[PDB]
């Protein structure tokens, strides 16, 4: 038997649905709130660590943190906005210090990482509103080695962002520079990844709910993977085996099998028989999902 | 003789490249840009490197205030050396695995056209 302890720390703002974001390896979690807009960064067993208000520069306008993303393996933090402008949260790191093995608590681990967030820096990358064409930032994605970034906003523009991890004094700072402007027919949805290898390669899928999932590569040519004839409501990726799920607001899903050029072909074609459909990888080769129903 | 095309590289900001360079006993590629863009990266030459996509470093250098016009190498001291528009000259030695100026002089005269090493890589023109 099992007992699940509630730890609720309160905000004054609004939580959003689906703007919670999780580290994958390191102990994180980070969520937004808006009026007053802002961001809470906290463990994972719900401590509040920081919390971080509007970006740098702003002129007495407070703006809604849109899209949260998480490095896969720096505890990095990237932020986009309602305005158009990017942040880039940033700890200094705790094994920067040097310091001995004496870490065999949790407590410990936790005051050591709280006085590391703390002092904390929230670095403003130049020109994203300009790149964004001053549109808000809809959408952010890591590469899965964390290297690339891209950001897809509202006025149908998505841009490719590259990250420098420069070395300084006394810690190592980060910047975000862009590369591409691409243009799409709807602000994207979701922004998924492709890995060259089964576990550095450009090869990224946009949704923006409409009849496209736009696929994208170093080619910086937004060519289509797979269309279908009915507006898609979500898309599912499998890296290691590179399938595809496509599910359309009909309860209609659609498995492909994507190669190198990201092309997918169909194989598994079926029917199901207010909440939207929600779907997850329950393990590998096997899906689960609800239409919000009881089973 | 067979060419294919195998890679790209974007320049920050698109900015768009006036000159570039390629050690020959390391491997750091260099290029430059406009308003004053200049980078180095470092790439592996060995077969390993091809088939893996080694790109160790990457360092974006500055000290021009304009177009950098000509980068130029040495592969004896592995030494870089660049210029600019505006009649600067900077040279460059790697200190520990980063690059860092070593000198720097404006003859505020006329444009520079151009300048090589000999084969042992002692004189510069």
């Amino acid at each position: 038997m099992s007992l699940f302890v509630v730890n609720a720390p309160g905000h004054e703002g609004q939580l959003k649905e689906q703007l919670i974001v999780a580290h994958k390896r390191r102990p994180l979690l980070a969520t937004a709130w808006v009026n007053p807009p802002s961001v809470l960064i906290t463990n994972s067993e719900g401590e509040v660590l920081t919390q971080v208000a509007d970006p740098p520069g702003s002129t007495g306008r407070t703006h809604q943190p849109t899209a949260l993303t998480w490095h896969p393996n720096e505890e990095l933090l990237v932020i986009g906005w309602s305005n158009g402008e990017m942040s880039l949260w940033s700890m200094p790191s705790v094994s920067s210090l040097a310091l001995g093995e004496d870490y065999t608590t949790a407590a410990a681990r936790s005051a050591v990482q709280l006085i590391a967030a703390k002092a904390a820096t929230q670095s403003s990358a130049e020109g994203a509103t300009r790149e964004h064409a001053s549109g808000a930032v809809v959408a952010s994605e890591w590469s899965t080695r964390g290297l690339y970034l891209v950001s897809a906003s509202q006025q149908r523009h998505v841009v490719m962002w590259m990250l420098e991890k420069i070395p300084a004094e006394t810690s190592v700072t980060f910047k975000l520079k862009p590369l591409w402007s691409v243009q799409s027919r709807e602000p994207v949805a979701r922004i998924i990844h492709v890995p060259s290898k089964a576990s550095d390669d450009i090869s990224f899928l946009l949704a923006d709910g409409g009849t496209s999932v736009t696929a994208i590569n170093e080619d910086q040519q937004l060519f289509p993977c797979v269309t279908q004839q009915e507006q898609i409501a979500s898309v599912l990726y499998d890296a290691a085996t590179r399938t595809l799920v496509t599910l359309t607001t009909t309860s209609m899903i659609e498995v492909y099998a994507v190669g190198e050029d990201i092309k997918g072909t169909s194989t598994l074609r079926r029917k199901l028989s207010r909440i939207a459909m929600s779907m997850v990888w329950a393990s590998p080769g096997v899906v689960a999902f609800g239409s919000g129903d009881d089973r | 003789m067979f060419v294919y095309l195998s890679k790209r590289i974007a320049m920050p900001n698109g900015v768009k490249v006036t000159s570039i360079a390629w050690n020959d006993g390391q491997g750091w590629l260099a290029c430059g840009g406009e308003k004053g863009l200049l980078k180095v990266l470092k790439v592996d030459g060995g077969p390993q490197g091809q088939r893996s996509g080694g790109l160790s470093s990457s360092q974006t250098l500055e000290g021009h205030d304009t177009t950098v016009d000509l980068v130029t190498w040495n592969q004896q001291y592995c030494k870089l050396t660049s210029s600019d528009v505006s009649g600067r000259i900077i040279v460059w030695v790697l200190h520990k695995g980063m690059w860092f100026e070593e000198m720097v002089n404006n003859r505020n005269s006329s444009r520079v056209v151009d300048f090589a090493w000999n084969p042992s890589g002692t004189k510069i023109c």
